[PDB]
């Protein structure tokens, strides 16, 4: 709502229950659980922690 | 000692948008929730939703939603809503009133305490 | 989840007690204590009367008394007298940060 | 709010955080302040035994 300030909301696309298809989903992840990929200066890249 | 002061009657079309607003003077503004009621003439008050004018957070009523933003502004220390897609019985009078106090450590905001309240704004739709 | 169940009027000789009561919904009032009683006169804005289900606040004279039992609501006032020509309203917590009001109890007195 | 339900693969199902009603507020744990005290006292006078 523009005032959480401890989680972030983490649109992403995901593979359905039909493997050629997917589908776009949201959550809320809390803000620990997320690191920032540091391809460019944008910060809306993020994902997950334990990806690597 | 204390002010919550609106805006004067106006008179719209429909489908139009209207904004209100309401100032608080006297108390230190950033400290208390604020919800809002529509009286129709002849019928009982309406709740709602209320606005949190520390972090702008908003939360709205049922039946309400979409057509309804509220904000805050703390430098003037005064609530605005814009009101848009008018309907032939929003012909109505419209009060702000202070909620329950910002505990920072307890959900205080569906506390149904009012203790002030505006003057009342007309608003009329033809 | 509609307005809360509240009678359409009652009259009121001067001098008597008389108790005026809501009825609700389980999950709105017969759940959470978070019941308030407003009144309107008529033009200008409205008056809080009660905080909880019996919680006095300040500025009011020591006669109105509430009470919640299940799913009922009541106020009670004793010795009335013309100066509460005046509507009462309901107001109660529902859950997911939302407030249901009332009808409306019209007070005429004699 | 609740544990809305995402599903990945062919039957997995994923559950996250979905909305949030009501208003943000802060996770807090709430200790007793002069019970605190006096324990921490009487580790202290218990403390001094070994500790000349
Ligand atoms: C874990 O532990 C933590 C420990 O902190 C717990 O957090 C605490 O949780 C309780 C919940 O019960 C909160 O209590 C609430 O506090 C508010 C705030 O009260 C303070 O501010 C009042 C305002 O005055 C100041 O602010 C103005 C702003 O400009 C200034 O101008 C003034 O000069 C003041 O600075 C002030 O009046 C209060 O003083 C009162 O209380 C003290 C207590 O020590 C007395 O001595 C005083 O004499 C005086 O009585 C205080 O300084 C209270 O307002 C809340 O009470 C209202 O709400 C209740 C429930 O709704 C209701 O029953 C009460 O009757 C009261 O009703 C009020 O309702 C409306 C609100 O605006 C008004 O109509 C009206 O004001 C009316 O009075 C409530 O008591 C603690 O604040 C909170 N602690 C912190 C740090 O936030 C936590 O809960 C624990 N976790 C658990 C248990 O899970
Ligand atoms: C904390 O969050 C939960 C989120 O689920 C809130 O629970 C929800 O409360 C609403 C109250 O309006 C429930 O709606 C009611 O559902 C019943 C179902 O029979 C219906 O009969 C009513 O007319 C009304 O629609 C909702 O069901 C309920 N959610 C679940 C999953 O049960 C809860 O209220 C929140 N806490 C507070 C203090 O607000
Ligand atoms: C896997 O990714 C994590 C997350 O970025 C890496 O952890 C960071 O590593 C850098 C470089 O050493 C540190 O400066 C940071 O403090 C670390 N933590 C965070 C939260 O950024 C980690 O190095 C990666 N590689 C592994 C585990 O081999
Ligand atoms: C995710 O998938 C959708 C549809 O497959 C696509 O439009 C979108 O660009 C993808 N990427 C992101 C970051 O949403």
């Amino acid at each position: 709502s523009g005032g959480v300030e401890e989680m972030k909301n983490c649109s992403f696309n995901t593979t359905t229950e039909i493997r050629d298809k997917e589908k776009k989903e949201y959550a809320l992840f809390y803000k620990p659980d997320i690191v920032p990929l540091s391809e460019t200066n944008n910060t809306s890249e993020y994902r997950l922690i334990n990806c690597n | 000692q204390v002010q919550l002061v609106q805006s004067g009657a106006e008179v719209k079309k429909p489908g139009a948008s209207v904004k209100v607003s309401c100032k608080a003077s006297g108390y230190t503004f950033t400290g208390y929730y604020m919800h809002w009621v529509r009286q129709a003439p002849g019928q009982g008050l309406e709740w709602m939703g209320w606005i949190n004018p520390n972090s702008g957070g908003t939360n709205y009523a049922q039946k309400f939603q979409g057509r309804v933003t509220m904000t805050r502004d703390t430098s003037i220390s005064t609530a605005y809503m814009e009101l848009s897609r008018l309907r032939s019985d929003d012909t109505a009078v419209y009060y702000c009133a202070r909620g329950g106090w910002i505990g920072l450590y307890y959900d205080s905001s569906g506390y149904p305490n009012f203790d002030y309240w505006g003057q009342g704004t007309l608003v009329t739709v033809s | 989840q509609s307005a809360l169940t509240q009678p359409a009027s009652v009259s009121g000789s001067p001098g008597q007690s008389i108790t005026i009561s809501c009825t609700g919904t389980s999950s709105d009032v017969g759940s959470y204590n978070l019941v308030s009683w407003y009144q309107q006169h008529p033009g200008k804005a409205p008056k809080l009367m009660i905080y909880e289900v019996s919680k006095r606040p300040s500025g009011v004279s020591n006669r109105f008394s509430g009470s919640k039992s299940g799913n009922t609501a009541s106020l009670t006032i004793s010795g009335l007298q013309a100066e509460d020509e005046a509507d009462y309203y309901c107001c109660s917590y529902a859950g997911s940060s939302t407030v249901i009001f009332g009808g409306g109890t019209k007070l005429t007195v004699l | 709010n609740t544990r809305k339900s995402v599903r990945i693969g062919p039957g997995q199902t994923f559950y996250a955080t979905g909305d949030i009603i009501g208003d943000i507020k802060q996770a807090h744990c709430n200790i007793s302040e002069e019970k605190w005290n006096d324990t921490l006292q009487k580790v202290g006078i218990e403390l001094q035994k070994h500790f000349p």
